[PDB]
DNA sequence: AAGTCTAACCTATAGGATACTTACAGGGACACGGCGAAT
RNA sequence: AGCGAG
DNA sequence: ATTCGCCGTGTCCCTCTCGCTGGCCTATAGGTTAGACTT
């Protein structure tokens, strides 16, 4: 244990898609029958993790002399079945789309960054008036 | 309550003077029970100070 | 007194005054309600006796206002009619066992007519399975016992209120009209003349734009009122001008973005406010208004919903309270003073007992239904349609099987007594779905406002967080068919108390002036006194003259529950002790003997009668046979009954509910008699618990700070004992892998450990368990990496006991059972557990304690003639505590045992003259009652203690004064003063220990995070708290505290390392970092926010 | 052999709410008989303790350091004045002060 | 001068730091690990998952079909209902109730967002840091023992 | 101007502040609440948690 | 026994043409905004 | 939903 | 009409701890997957 400091700070796209494993893609959670996470799931083993200890999706990988490797057909690496605790997602959004705390926390950050109003970014931000970038 | 009780809980109360006592024992429950929250918060905040 | 019941006891009485009404049928809120949802006919012919011009029950009520349905067309129609029940499909018992829900099918007249040709067609449609009320009160639901709890809510009306601002010190009066599912609307008067109008709690409104908008003309308004200033000060101010002006400010302010328009400006009022479809202030709402305003008089009221002249009405009157007028006489109407009501006044808080509740459940259903079938009514083509594809039940039932399981309502039946069952029926509970909240519960809520006198018990109520908030209903209280709480009273008239029994609402009485109810009655209805304590409209307590009283209580008593009038001496209780005590009888667990109490009250034997609990003879006969299973009864009249007796039948709270039969072969048995007693009878009465013979010195510390000693005795002749009865079930299941299946063949195992189990795999009756045992085998398809793992079910840590009893259910029986389960087995094991130091006791009085030890019986206290005391109390817990009432209690116990005989040598004495006669002698053992507030008075009770008869020999051993000579066991040499000895009356409350120790080592943990589980059902540890934290950093003490929130609990590595360290004695490692600390890193990370971590 | 792995192995003793620092205390345990965890009287006032029905919590200290931390720092006997104004609480009160 | 100060702490607070304001508005979303958003089965084999999933699949759902209608080429009608929604309901997944309507699953409860985690007594903070069950531990009712 | 500083930090930077060129900050000692200085730390896991 | 060798099953996609057009507490505190004198 | 200790 | 100084009203986070009990309809191409013989 070798602690010091909890910087805590905005989070830029950029750091959010560093942390990522994977990306999830389709909304898909367990199987209906044989009851195991989908492909580019909310549970994908290949994003997070193996769900058990030292597998694959596929299942030709069990033996654990060849620990950290990750397969072919299925493509999920052998590591532990608590390794999924940690690692983490992510989703790209095809429109940006703007945290809450920032944007109606009292008093609204970014409507004093902005010098806008409360009632006003409401106004913007969810489709209801438009707003000009800039002009020259 | 201006009557007041004149019985001793030895002689025994008569039935209003208990409706009236009853009054007093119900506050005292209640306060207490929201005073011992109210002294957990400021326990609370004190202690984070 | 003669306790009109064929076979109580003949419990000899103090009571110095005759009772006019014997106390009502106590399950009586219940049936009846239930009786009038249903519209049995005994309830119409109540409701005839009480109302013949408009009987009509709960169903046909919901019927009639949700018919006839009509599409937005009108070309059809839809109706019902004549609601019918059958009989019960299954009966109770069998209903209980087999997990049925005790009910009957519902049938109602459906009729279809078509308006655009003329078309009925009738049918008799099925709309679910109705639950039904059983004989004693209780639903039974998926087998399980349930209670319909009856709620309190303020009654829909009309509410004046006035409050002083401090900006000004003015007091301005405000209204508030409460309607059943309407729109909230407000009429305010603020520090300047305007009166507002606030509809949909909306920014306030002048009076003009409504006035106006009903179509009340400038000018009607000025010439209705000539008088009042600061309505034409309104009028002036109001800057609006037109009734269609007033509609399109109305329209705009409550339709905002939608274009305004006159005609859909005065359909939205009607249809909002005054069309009778969402708003409907029910009839007790529009009674409630009526006499408010005495608008009508007191016709039968159809017009349910508001009308112009009602809010004209409600703002004469708010603007004359402003003025302060004494009294208002509204135009075409009766008048009324003028007042401010109060919100928490019984004459306006009503009672919404299980009828309304499930009549409530059966409206909200039914306009669903109404709902779906005008959705379908535009699919379906007409004449191709007939009632049965107009109805689908799903709503109704839904509602129904949505109420009694998981509501706030529908409360889990609690009975570990009689008394307990008893009481939750009659509870009122102030909180639920429509009422308030512990949050919103301020202080002024949960007093006991003084209308409750007679309505509520005053004493009762739990300590928890809701004090007050769960009351119990009164002994004599009944309950007005609009809700209200009734008390009876006696109408004195001119100085002759009479015998008609009246029943008066809160508003009544507070009309009358009401005497108290032990008064110096001269044997013919006058006083004698010549002013007497007496209350008023306000609750104000006086003397007012004689001949002015017009009314008088039934009797003392009368302002006490159940629970709370079988206290004896509850008049020298302070409220707290005879609250809490009041509390715990009904938690008292039900022994093996149940002796009958040797000092109580005329509760004791009606109580027991209503619980419903012991056999009573449903008509009067002569005994046939007498076996414990079951008693045939030969009727009067050639006909028999036999009566199957429940024995050892599981409780809700696991105590058991034996029924022991009372009767012999020859004997004859008369109408309403006491048959068999139940769990907690003795003969009829109530039998709680046990007298003990009670010391009250400070004995060497044990009994230190309400600690209570015991005698071995009580363990050795069985005294306090309880048969805890505990119920495991196990169920096989189909899986992917195969399926379920209990057998003998579990995987490897010991031999040892299958001599109790039977061919089948369960355990045999009869059979010990202990812990780790095994009570039915069970393997499961182990599949890939035995066919089958080990889950067998084996009795949880600290349980053991006698198998009860074993009941199967298996699919090849042809028996219901959930979805792939192809068995189900439900092992009962009993415990009798015994008095053991650290269990809980407690009196009539809250002198509740615990037991710090239970001596040998030879090094107790003992009399003159070596009797041991079987219990102790300390002495410092009666003065403090205000409640010497249990000192009295023993004393009368004391002479009750004892027996007395007053000496007639010279006429009688002075102090007995008012004690009637059949008490001036007494057997050893003869069991008496107090009556709650009028009883044995000191003087009485004094003189009785003086003369006992000797026991045995020519020795009294307890003096004049209550106190005896006693011989300390533990040493031999008297203890040098007197010590006050008795018999007092204690119960086992069901505060066991057995049920409450509990240690973890290495249990189960939690998944999200990994800290161990919490509760005895699992393992668990013991909740690390805040305070504690704050605790051990005030020691210093950082090592332990570090380990109690590292390695203990949370660090996934740790555990395993520092259990292998002490298991291989090496020392303990250090400390790393608590997961549950990287789940919140993983979260706030989770979050977008950029936690990061160095240290460098 | 229990009797003798409990010997000098000191348990903390709490009781919720625990208001003040003193609602923790270290005792040396001893095997009792029945089911209730025997309580010095004495220190009833320190733990505000009446014995109607309270239940307490007994947590076990493993590592050496906080044996150690229980022995010294906490043990009962250590501690006989409040920590507010110094007024002793493990003092002869109710029953004790009567005799 | 006051409303001066305000905005000008809210600005320096980027201006002095680096931290620059660009990582307010997102265009990528963080998913938390599955073990922190469980999904087991329980009673009889029926999965009992948590809320958190029913707000990251209403994110996924609107994200989905915002991509789709983007490439078919629709007017800028309902693209701007989808934004709407996507912009809604990730509000609902990072706060529930803090804007618009608290998402509320069957039976009309708002359903946990990451957020409710750690505000009140239930949040992580208050229950699980501050405060944590232990193992070698247990309880049981006192008598006092005058002989010790 | 009006933001609620600790009264060592304030002296530290009057000293630094008058070297290298002298404009000596003024304050004035305030009266927080018991909450606001609670909140007004300079660690954000205790104002968090708080 | 995996490695082929054989033979199914299951599911993302897509496709059918009367008519039908706007759902369903309380308290303290701060920030966003009424009412009045001055330039 | 009910309850025990303060 | 803007400035500045007052009031006034609306919307939101917080008020003890620890236990226990129970409770629609197909059509089709491609992916996927069951079973069986073998050296
Ligand atoms: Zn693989």
């Amino acid at each position: 244990n070798f602690f010091d400091e909890l910087r805590i700070g905005l989070a830029t796209a950029e750091d959010i898609r560093q942390w990522s494993y994977g990306e999830v893609k389709k909304p898909e959670t367990i199987n209906y029958r044989t009851l195991k996470p989908e492909k580019d799931g909310l549970f994908c083993e290949k994003i997070f993790g193996p769900t058990r200890d030292w597998e694959c999706y596929c299942g030709k990988y069990k033996r654990v002399r060849f620990k950290g490797i990750i397969c072919e057909r299925c493509g999920v690496e052998v590591t532990r079945a608590k390794v999924r605790r940690e690692r983490m997602g992510h989703i790209e959004l095809a429109a940006p789309v703007t945290h809450i705390w920032y944007f109606k926390g009292v008093p609204s950050r970014l409507g004093y960054l902005l010098d806008l109003a409360p009632k006003d970014l409401e106004k913007i931000i969810y489709f209801a008036a438009y707003v000009i970038t800039s002009v020259d | 309550i201006p009557r007041p009780v004149k019985s001793s809980f030895r002689e025994g109360l008569t039935v209003l003077e208990y409706f009236i006592n009853t009054h007093g024992a119900r506050k005292g429950l209640a306060d207490t029970a929201l005073r011992t929250a109210d002294s957990g918060y400021l326990t609370r905040r004190l202690v984070d100070v | 007194s003669n306790n009109s019941v064929p076979g109580a006891p003949n419990r000899v009485s103090f009571a110095k005054l005759r009772e006019p009404l014997e106390v009502p049928g106590l399950l009586d809120v219940q049936t009846d309600s239930f009786e009038w949802l249903i519209g049995s006919p005994r309830w119409r012919e109540s409701a005839a006796e009480r109302g013949d011009v408009n009987p009509v029950g709960g169903l046909e009520e919901v019927l009639y206002e949700l018919s006839p349905i009509e599409d937005f067309s009108g070309s059809m129609s839809l109706s019902f009619s004549d609601p019918r029940f059958d009989d019960v499909k299954a009966p109770v018992d069998e209903c209980k066992d087999k997990d049925m829900t005790y009910a009957a099918p519902l049938f109602v007249t459906a009729e279809f007519i078509n308006n655009n040709t003329g078309e009925i067609k009738s049918q008799t449609v099925f709309m679910g399975d109705f639950p039904m009320m059983t004989e004693k009160g209780t639903f039974i639901i998926n087998g399980t016992e349930r209670v319909v709890v009856s709620q309190l809510v303020r009654s829909p009306g009309v509410y004046f209120d006035e409050t002083i601002d401090k900006s000004t010190d003015k007091t301005l009066h405000s209204v508030k009209v409460i309607p059943s599912r309407g729109a909230w609307l407000e009429f305010d008067v603020d520090k300047r003349d305007t009166v507002g109008v606030r509809i949909d709690r909306k920014r306030r409104q002048p009076v003009t734009v409504l006035l106006k908008a009903l179509g009340w003309t400038s000018e009607q308004i000025v010439e209705r009122f000539g008088f009042s200033e600061i309505m034409r000060s309104t009028l002036e101010k109001d800057n609006t001008v037109g009734t269609d002006e007033a509609l399109l400010d109305i329209y705009r302010k409550l339709r905002p973005g939608e274009p305004p328009t006159k005609e859909s400006a005065q359909t939205l009022l009607e249809n909002l406010f005054f069309k009778e479809k969402r708003y409907d202030l029910a009839r007790v709402g529009r009674y409630k208004v009526n006499k408010k305003l005495g608008l009508h008089v007191g016709e039968p009221i159809t017009s349910s919903t508001l009308t112009e002249e009602d809010v004209v009405a409600t703002i004469e009157y708010l603007v004359r309270l402003h003025e302060g007028q004494t009294t208002m006489t509204v135009p075409g109407g009766v008048e009324v003073p003028v007042e401010t009501d109060d919100i928490d006044h019984f004459g306006n808080r009503r009672l919404r007992t299980v009828g309304e509740l499930i009549q409530n459940q059966i409206r909200v259903g039914m306009s669903r239904m109404e709902r779906v079938v005008r959705e379908r009514m535009t699919t379906q083509d007409v004449e191709a349609i007939t009632p049965q594809t107009l109805i689908n039940i799903r709503p109704v039932v839904a509602a129904i099987k949505e109420f009694f399981g998981t509501s706030q309502l529908s409360q889990f039946m609690d009975q570990n007594n009689p008394l307990s069952g008893l009481t939750h029926k009659r509870r009122l509970s102030a909180l639920g779905p429509g009422g308030l909240s512990r949050e919103r519960a301020g202080l002024e809520v949960r007093d006991v406002h003084p209308s409750h006198y007679g309505r509520m018990c005053p004493i009762e109520t739990p300590e928890g967080p809701n004090i007050g908030l769960i009351g119990s209903l009164s002994v004599y209280a009944r309950v007005n068919p609009f809700g209200f709480i009734e008390t009876p009273y006696r109408k004195v008239v001119d100085g002759v108390v009479s015998d008609e029994i009246v029943y008066l609402t809160a508003d009544e009485e507070d009309r009358h002036v009401v005497a108290q109810a032990n008064s110096p009655i001269d044997a013919d209805g006058r006083f004698v006194e010549p002013r007497v304590l007496v209350r008023r409209k306000a609750g104000e307590v006086e003397y007012v003259p004689s001949s002015e009283v017009d009314y008088m209580d039934v009797s003392p008593r009368q302002m006490v529950s159940v629970a709370t009038a079988m206290i004896p001496f509850l008049e020298h209780d302070d409220a707290n002790r005879a609250l809490m005590g009041a509390n715990m009888q009904r938690q008292a667990v039900p022994l093996v003997r149940s002796e009958a109490p040797l000092v109580g009250t005329g509760m004791e034997l009606r109580a027991a009668i209503d619980a419903g609990d012991v056999v009573v003879a449903e008509e009067s006969g002569v005994i046939e046979e007498v076996s414990a299973d079951y008693i045939t009864v030969m009727h009067d009249n050639g006909t028999r009954r036999t009566y199957r007796m429940r024995k050892f039948a599981r409780s809700n709270h696991g105590t058991c509910a034996n029924q022991c039969p009372i009767v012999d072969a020859g004997d004859r048995v008369e109408a309403g008699q006491v048959i068999a007693d139940g769990p907690c009878t003795d003969d009829g009465e109530m039998a709680l618990g046990k007298n003990l013979l009670v010391a009250i010195m400070p004995w060497e510390g044990h009994n230190y700070e309400d600690a209570i000693i015991l005698s071995n005795r009580l363990v050795e002749e069985d005294v306090l004992t309880s048969i805890h009865i505990e119920e495991h079930e196990i169920d096989a299941r189909d899986t992917k892998l195969g399926a379920e299946e209990i057998t003998r063949d579990i995987p490897n195992i010991s031999d040892e450990v299958l001599a109790d189990l039977d061919e089948r795999g369960i355990v045999r009756i009869g059979a010990e368990v202990r812990d780790g045992d095994i009570l039915v085998g069970k393997v499961t398809p182990k599949g890939e990496t035995r066919e089958v793992r080990d889950t067998s079910l084996k009795v949880p840590h600290g349980e053991s006991g006698k198998v009860i009893g074993i009941r199967v259910f298996s699919r090849e029986d042809e028996d219901e059972l959930p979805a792939g389960v192809n068995e189900l087995v439900r092992v009962y094991v009993a415990q009798k557990r015994k008095i053991s130091d650290g269990d809980k006791l407690a009196g009539r009085h809250g002198n509740k304690g615990v037991i710090g030890k239970i001596l040998p019986v030879e090094d107790m206290p003992f009399l003159a003639d070596g009797t041991p005391v079987d219990i102790i109390l300390n002495t410092h817990g009666v003065p403090r505590r205000m409640n010497i009432g249990q000192i009295l209690e023993t004393h009368l116990g004391w002479c009750a045992h004892s027996g007395w005989k007053v000496d007639a040598a010279k006429g009688v004495p002075d102090w007995a003259a008012r004690l009637p006669d059949e008490l001036l002698e007494a057997q050893p053992n003869a069991i008496v009652s107090t009556p709650v507030f009028d009883g044995a008075q000191e003087a009485e009770l004094q003189g009785l203690l003086s003369c006992t008869l000797p026991n045995r020999d020519g020795d009294v051993l307890v003096d004049a004064d209550g106190k005896a000579m006693l011989f300390d066991g533990r040493s031999g040499e008297p203890f040098p003063y007197p010590v006050t000895v008795g018999y007092m009356y204690i119960m086992k409350l069901h505060h066991l220990v057995d049920d409450k120790i509990h240690a973890r080592s290495t249990g189960p943990y939690s998944m999200i995070t990994q800290q161990p589980l919490g509760g005895k059902a699992q393992f668990g540890g013991q909740r690390f708290g805040e305070m504690e934290c704050w605790a051990m950093q005030a020691y210093g003490a950082a090592y332990t505290l570090q380990e109690l929130l590292t390695i203990k609990s949370d660090d996934t590595v740790g555990r395993v390392k520092v259990y292998e360290a002490i298991v291989k004695g090496e020392n303990i490692p250090e400390p790393g970092i608590p997961e549950s600390f990287k789940v919140l890193l993983k979260e706030l990370q989770s979050l977008c926010l950029n936690v990061e971590v160095l240290s460098s | 052999v229990l009797e003798e792995v409990i010997a000098e192995h000191p348990v903390l003793l709490n009781r919720a709410p625990t208001l003040h620092r003193l609602g923790i205390q270290a005792f040396e345990p001893m095997l009792v008989e029945g089911k209730a965890i025997q309580l010095h009287p004495l220190v009833c006032e320190a733990f505000n303790a009446d014995f109607d029905g309270d239940q307490m919590a007994v947590h076990l200290p493993l590592s050496a350091e906080a044996q150690a931390e229980a022995r010294i720092l906490m043990l009962s006997s250590n501690n006989i004045l409040s920590p507010a104004s110094g007024r002793p609480l493990a003092m002869p009160r109710l029953d004790m002060v009567t005799g | 001068k006051l409303r001066a100060l305000k905005r000008l702490k809210v600005v320096a607070a980027f201006q002095q730091s680096g931290n620059s304001p660009m990582g307010m508005v997102l265009d990528a979303v963080p998913v938390i690990p599955p073990e922190l958003r469980p999904m087991v089965q329980l009673d009889g084999g029926r999965f009992a998952t948590s809320d958190l999933n029913d707000l990251y699949r209403r994110v996924i759902n609107r994200n989905n079909r915002l991509k789709r209608l983007i490439d078919l080429g629709a007017p800028e009608i309902i693209v701007n209902n989808e934004k709407r929604m996507l912009q809604e309901s990730v509000d609902a997944l990072f706060d529930n109730g803090r804007r618009g309507r608290p998402v509320t699953g069957p039976g009309n409860r708002p359903l946990k967002s990451l957020s409710d985690l750690l505000k009140g007594k239930q949040g992580r903070f208050r229950q699980n840091l501050l405060g944590k069950r232990v193992d070698y531990s247990g309880r049981s009712v006192i008598v006092v023992g005058p002989q010790l | 101007p009006g933001s609620l500083i600790d009264r060592a930090e304030f002296e530290a930077e009057n000293r630094r502040v008058v070297a290298e060129g002298g404009e000596p900050a003024a304050g004035r000692p305030v009266l927080m609440g018991i909450t606001k200085a609670s909140l007004a730390t300079d660690s954000w896991l205790s104002a968090a948690s708080f």
